[PDB]
RNA sequence: AGCCAGGAUGUUGGCUUAGAAGCAGCCAUCAUUUAAAGAAAGCGUAAUAGCUCACUGGUCGAGUCGGCCUGCGCGGAAGA
């Protein structure tokens, strides 16, 4: 889906997720989807929200995906004891802080942007709000 | 429903009460598009563009399209009274064309309120050169 | 050409700034030129309604502070991280 | 009273499959319809649906409305086409002019509810651009 | 009556009203539209 | 918000089934003839008829409408 095609190291630490975000301003497009909650998006959820909003605006006007999954989250299997190494790497997540703008859009009306980002925000685990550009 | 359009229609109505000595009571209650269609088809057929079936029939926009003249024609404002003006002749038979428009199968609510054209009696005056 | 009423803020830090943002008055600074910077604090209602319309980030502003008018220009604004709120405004004379 | 605005092509009379009982479903049969239909089809030039509009009273005698054929089909005979083009902005079939439309719509003074010549002109050009003949 | 857990107007004739502490959508025309937040 | 109201020609848009009329949708997509006028916005329509409504006037006489930041609540909420 959305994974880095090459990495230095296979399995990464868990790490905490504290502090406020960076990409708060809507840089590229005109209408952005700002995550007000705090959690981890995944490659599945990012591809699901992107194809939902592409169906929503009917492929007119540019989409921007801003956060990209590059932190692998591993899962030990079932019927496996707790020892014996860190488990195999299954899927990739992208850490989100409060304030991260996830998707941007231009070449669409404002109201169609509202409907599209509602339709794609209902497939993401973190609570998100709408935002527009400013100068 | 919009301020500057209301003011410019007031300006058009005072310019056209300057223009036409035939200001006429058209008093529809159930105003038919096909009576509008004959009233506009004959307007384009024997006029230019100046003639309409104009409804600016507001209770206090008639009273401020008034104050050019006919300053006792404010009580002809309310109670469903409409106004149509047209230039050539001293109350030409297009008055009776609009009257036949308000009388063709209609609900009998025309009543010719008067518009104070000759400063005469309230009745129907069809005294014309013809 | 807007006229914003300011007030000279006494003490500055993390604490007094967070107390002002609790009491609905975000702080701001005015630098520029050879004169000293000045520590102003503003209401949040008026300046959010002003920065809605985009002439606020465009034209010459005017600050009524201590009675004396100051012509100034909006330079650099820190917004809230995840809200429609303002944190701080850099003003250049 | 007791009318319709619908007719199939006036090259055929007594048209019992296409319209038929749309004119004579009621007690009035189709014999005066076909007789006077041919008698009015002889006036306007052929190759056109020349429509009849029925009235009636309680005496089974009347005088119908003999109206001019549609400018759709006047443009059809003007361009030589009957089935013009499906999906009218994909394939190219032709382009028409205001003078020819004046020559077509000069005689519609007793059928058109329009006292503007250029209104009829650009309206029938819009009819052509919905037909397939993009002007 | 579809007993949804998120009632939502689906036309213009639908009216959201509050009986007994629950929310309901009552429609004048289509009885499929009638809902209740339960 | 009620309330008495009214509400297209080009045209019944080319099609293509079968009749294309608002309904069968694609592609068009405006000039009014302009109180206001929808190549009608929906419905089930054998197309056949319409109901409304979009808007405008009457009546009536003090506020009304929809978004954001919110405090406290509501539903979501089923186990021996
Ligand atoms: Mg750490
Ligand atoms: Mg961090
Ligand atoms: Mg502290
Ligand atoms: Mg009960
Ligand atoms: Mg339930
Ligand atoms: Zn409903």
């Amino acid at each position: 889906m959305l994974q880095p095609k090459r990495t230095k190291f296979r399995k990464m630490h868990k790490g905490r997720n504290r502090g406020l975000a960076q990409g708060t301003d809507v840089s590229f497009g005109s209408f952005g989807l700002k995550a007000v909650g705090r959690g981890r998006l995944t490659a599945r959820q990012i591809e699901a929200a992107r194809r939902a909003m592409t169906r929503a605006v009917k492929r007119q006007g540019k989409i921007w995906i801003r956060v990209f999954p590059d932190k692998p989250i591993t899962e030990k299997p079932l019927a496996v004891r707790m020892g014996k190494g860190k488990g195999n790497v299954e899927y990739w997540v992208a850490l989100i802080q409060p304030g991260k703008v996830l998707y941007e859009m231009d070449g669409v009306p404002e109201e169609l942007a509202r409907e599209a980002f509602k339709l794609a925000a209902a497939k993401l685990p973190i609570k998100t709000t709408f935002v527009t550009k400013t100068v | 429903a919009l301020n500057l359009q209301d003011k410019q229609a007031i300006v058009a109505e005072v310019s056209e009460v300057a223009k036409g000595a035939l200001s006429a009571v058209v008093a529809d209650s159930r105003g038919v598009t096909v009576d509008k269609m004959t009233e506009l088809r004959k307007a384009g057929r024997e006029a230019g563009v100046y003639m309409r079936v104009v409804r600016n029939t507001l209770l206090r926009r008639a009273v401020e399209g008034t104050p050019f003249e006919c300053l006792k024609d404010a009580f002809v404002g309310p109670t469903l009274i409409a106004y149509s003006m047209e230039h050539p002749g001293a109350a030409a038979r297009l008055f009776k064309e609009f009257a036949k428009a308000n009388a063709k199968f209609e609900v009998k609510a025309a009543a010719f309120e008067g518009e104070l054209i000759p400063a005469s009696q309230i009745d129907r005056l069809a005294t014309l050169p013809t | 050409m807007f006229t914003i009423n300011a007030e000279v803020r006494k003490e500055q830090g993390k604490g007094a700034s967070r107390r002002l943002r609790a009491a609905n008055k975000f702080p701001a600074i005015i630098y520029g030129g050879k004169e000293a910077p000045l520590a102003i604090e503003l209401d949040h209602d008026k300046v959010m309604n002003m920065q809605a319309k985009a002439e606020f980030y465009s034209e010459v502003l005017t600050i009524v502070v201590d009675g004396k008018e100051i012509k100034v220009k909006a330079q650099d604004v820190q917004r809230h991280p995840y809200k429609p709120k303002l944190q701080h405004i850099d003003f250049v004379r | 009273q007791a009318y319709v605005k619908l007719q199939v092509a006036a090259g055929m009379a007594n048209p019992s499959p296409p319209v038929g009982p749309a004119l004579g479903q009621q007690g009035v049969n189709i014999m005066e319809f076909c007789k006077a239909f041919n008698a009015k089809t002889d006036s306007i030039e052929k190759g056109l649906p020349i429509p009849v509009v029925i009235t009636v009273y309680a005496d089974r005698s009347f005088t119908f409305v003999t109206k001019t054929p549609p400018a759709a089909v006047l443009l059809k005979k003007a361009a030589g086409i009957k089935s013009g083009s499906g999906k009218p902005n994909k394939d190219k079939v032709g382009k028409i002019s205001r003078a020819q439309l004046q020559e077509i719509a000069q005689t519609k003074a007793a059928d058109m509810t329009g006292a503007d010549i250029e209104a009829m002109t650009r309206s029938i050009e819009g009819t052509a651009r919905s037909m397939g003949l993009v002007v | 009556m579809k007993v949804r857990a998120s009632v939502k107007k689906l036309c213009r004739n639908c009216k959201i009203v509050k009986r007994d502490g629950v929310i309901r959508v009552i429609c004048s025309a289509e009885p499929k539209h009638k809902q209740r937040q339960g």
